[PDB]
RNA sequence: GUAAUACUCACUUUAUUUAAUGUAUUAAAGUAUAACUGCGUUAAAGUGUAGCAUAAGACUAUACAGUAAGAGUGAGACCUAUCAGCUAGUUGUUAAGGUAAUGGCUUAACAAGGCAAUGACGGGUAACGGUAUUACUUUGUAAUAUUCCGGAGAAGGAGCCU
């Protein structure tokens, strides 16, 4: 019904039935979304859009279950997938210092997020079960990069 | 290790059991029941360290194949069977009835009782669901499932076990301002008066005005009102003085 | 025989792996049984503490359901008509999850609509079908109708 | 044997199986082979043909607790630059098969991804990991086959029945 999804099957959610001749806003006014943890809103993109995947939290199948971290993207090149590095601090004992260390997590990113999350801004993700080889968790939020100091005009002001 | 084990050893056994750590190698690996492993204790010891009624391993026979045994006023020849927390034994000779629950110092006590108290029990609810052919059912923690109670006894609220008829008699609901018994969590053992009930643990004052923070999986209400005593209480009363008083009471005070 | 463990396979890195334990059978898996047409044929199967399972060699007379009058009935297998990940199973006549077929439309009574009538007046009828044949050992789907035979009907031979 | 997938700790399993235990729900005439009696066989080890031969047996289903086990996520851990680039089921998307179950775990079609001086990829070990317990100490080091918990193997490899 949409072609922003190649498809190979006929797309229709889990469970959700109704007549065959259906018309466009009696199939809009049947899609189910999902119930989410507190603190986390659905979004504006996840309810208008007409888009049907697996694995995406809002409108799906998978649960999110477990803690919830953050991090900085590194990569978007591939399709729905993104690269999240994590820093952190590790303290040794005997010369009483800190030292660095980093890590990289490949989470799956939602159709909903399409033109907004850019490279270099920090995204809030949740641990689920497992999805693939490499892909355990997804993407739930984000904010934009910081602007601290810049050249500012006087219209900026 | 292909299957499940069945022997267990003497150093990793609870020390609750009050067992020596002496010559003996191996311990007895009880039967599974309706307790968790934690609140149960093998029956061959009971008779044979905290009751005093047997020496060896043949006179643990003649007293269970007599048919004297009676626990949850059902008879019993098995030695590896588990007593549980809250479950009343009794024999039927010389008419000797026990509650069993935790001492002050994390032991297990046997504490005797009267034929008044000797018919009921008490347990606590933890789940309720409608099952087949819309007939309610309210699951209590031993695994035992009832039916047709009333409607205002909620999931966490505690009943009163006939144990006879073993149908629900009377029920106590769970609110602020009730007297407590708690049997697990590093302070076991507590009496204590409800203050502020939170989300996931429970504001507390012992009867020496204490406070303590305890989850409420561990704590069990045994009455709604101080006067209300539903069971009797142990001697010490739950009260667990701290080392500092334990250190007053054999020196005297410090004068100021 | 045939494993799912995942020791095998490289690192993250593209470092290769070493192994050190011998084959468990936990971790214990099958042949493909592929579900013909023809005489209808049933096997047992012995899973992991009891729980038979059933597998179907040869499949025929599949049950079917009418979405618009809401009955059930069954009906003759013929012809597969689309199979999406491999082409391959037209030629051979195997029956899986989400392929649709070809059935008799003798014991069916159809309501009047406009796309249904010009195959109601020959014998057949199209459906998908909807469970795991190998696993359950019997087939059930639903009967095409509105914009979902709009959809399959680009994708057939021509 | 394994430098980490093994082990320790903190989390998840609505993604899963469990004989013996506890409390509950449900259902309820016909058909073989042994031991026995009797004829035998081969150096040994074992085995055969009869007596329509003849006994006991075999032809309910599920819940919720309780024990036991499987499967995941993250963090920690020896020496080496006279080892600086490495990886092609390798990284991802769709679909199916298979398992008690999640998952390139396996197979079709398409795409070009994935990791690195915060040390990837290689080489060595006279390397089973923690722990109870010993020493020496001014923020902590060193030993720990030895008590206990956990993992792997039965001359070397592979395959399977109950
Ligand atoms: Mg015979
Ligand atoms: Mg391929
Ligand atoms: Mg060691
Ligand atoms: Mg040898």
């Amino acid at each position: 019904i949409d072609t922003t999804l190649k498809y190979k099957i006929f797309p229709e959610q889990k469970g959700v039935s109704l007549d065959p001749y259906a018309t466009a806003e009696e199939l809009k006014a049947s899609r189910r979304i999902n119930e989410m943890r507190e603190g986390f809103t659905v979004p504006k993109t996840a309810i208008d859009a007409t888009y049907i995947d697996k694995k995406c939290p809002f409108t799906g199948d998978v649960k999110v279950t477990g803690k919830i971290f953050e991090g900085v993207v590194y990569k978007m090149k591939a399709d729905k997938t993104i690269v999240v590095r994590i820093n952190r601090l590790v303290y040794n004992k005997k010369y009483r210092r800190y030292g660095r260390r980093h890590t990289n997590v490949s989470t799956h990113m939602s159709p909903c997020f399409e033109g907004l999350i850019h490279v270099g801004d920090t995204v809030i993700c949740g641990e689920t079960r497992r999805l693939s080889k490499t892909k355990s968790s997804v993407v739930l939020d984000f904010r934009k990069k910081s602007t601290e100091g810049n050249f500012k005009r006087l219209e900026d002001f | 290790t292909g299957g499940p084990r069945k022997h267990l050893n003497r150093k990793v056994a609870p020390t609750s059991w009050k067992l020596d750590k002496s010559i003996g190698t191996y311990a007895i690996r009880p039967h599974s029941g309706p307790h968790k492993k934690d609140l149960c204790i093998p029956l061959a010891y009971v008779l044979e360290k905290f009751l005093e009624y047997a020496n060896n391993r043949k006179e643990i026979q003649i007293i269970l194949k007599s048919k004297n045994i009676k626990i949850n006023g059902k008879i019993i020849e098995k030695r590896k069977y588990p007593v549980g927390f809250g479950d009343v034994l009794s024999i039927i000779k010389t008419d000797e009835h026990y509650r069993v629950f935790y001492g002050v110092d994390k032991n297990f006590t046997f504490i005797k009782i009267d034929k008044e108290e000797a018919n009921f029990k008490l347990a606590k609810v933890t789940n309720k669901k409608v099952m087949y052919e819309n007939v309610p059912y309210i699951f209590t923690n031993d695994g035992a499932c009832f039916k047709y109670c009333d409607p205002a006894i909620n999931i966490n609220d505690t009943v009163k076990i006939d144990l006879e008829t073993r149908l629900v008699v009377d029920y106590v609901s769970f609110k602020e301002g009730d007297v407590v018994f708690v049997m697990r969590g590093e302070d076991t053992g507590r009496v204590g008066i409800i203050k502020k009930i939170q989300n996931t643990t429970v504001i507390c004052e012992d009867l020496s005005n204490k406070e303590f923070e305890t989850s409420i999986d561990s704590m069990i209400v045994i009455g709604d009102n101080e006067e209300s005593l539903l069971i009797s209480l142990p001697e010490e009363k739950g009260i667990r003085l701290t080392a500092l008083e334990e250190s007053n009471l054999k020196f005297g005070e410090i004068v100021e | 025989g045939i494993n799912h463990r995942g020791e095998h396979k490289r690192k993250k890195s593209g470092g290769k792996s070493v192994l050190h334990r011998k084959k468990r059978n936990n971790r214990r898996g099958s042949q493909m049984a592929a579900t013909k047409v023809g005489s209808t044929k049933v096997v047992e199967k012995r899973a992991r503490g009891g729980n038979k399972k059933y597998k179907a060699l040869r499949l025929n007379e599949g049950e079917f359901l009418y979405k618009s009058g809401n009955i059930i009935n069954s009906s003759k297998i013929i012809e597969v008509m689309y199979h999406p990940t491999n082409n391959d199973y037209v030629r051979t006549n195997t029956i899986t999850k989400s392929s649709v077929v070809k059935i008799s439309s003798e014991g069916i009574k159809i309501q009047d609509e406009e796309d249904l009538k010009e195959m109601y007046e020959k014998g057949y009828l199209y459906a998908v079908i909807n469970s795991r044949p190998g696993q359950v050992g019997k087939a059930e789907g639903e009967i095409l109708q509105g914009s979902k035979l709009e959809f399959y009907t680009n994708l057939f031979k021509k």
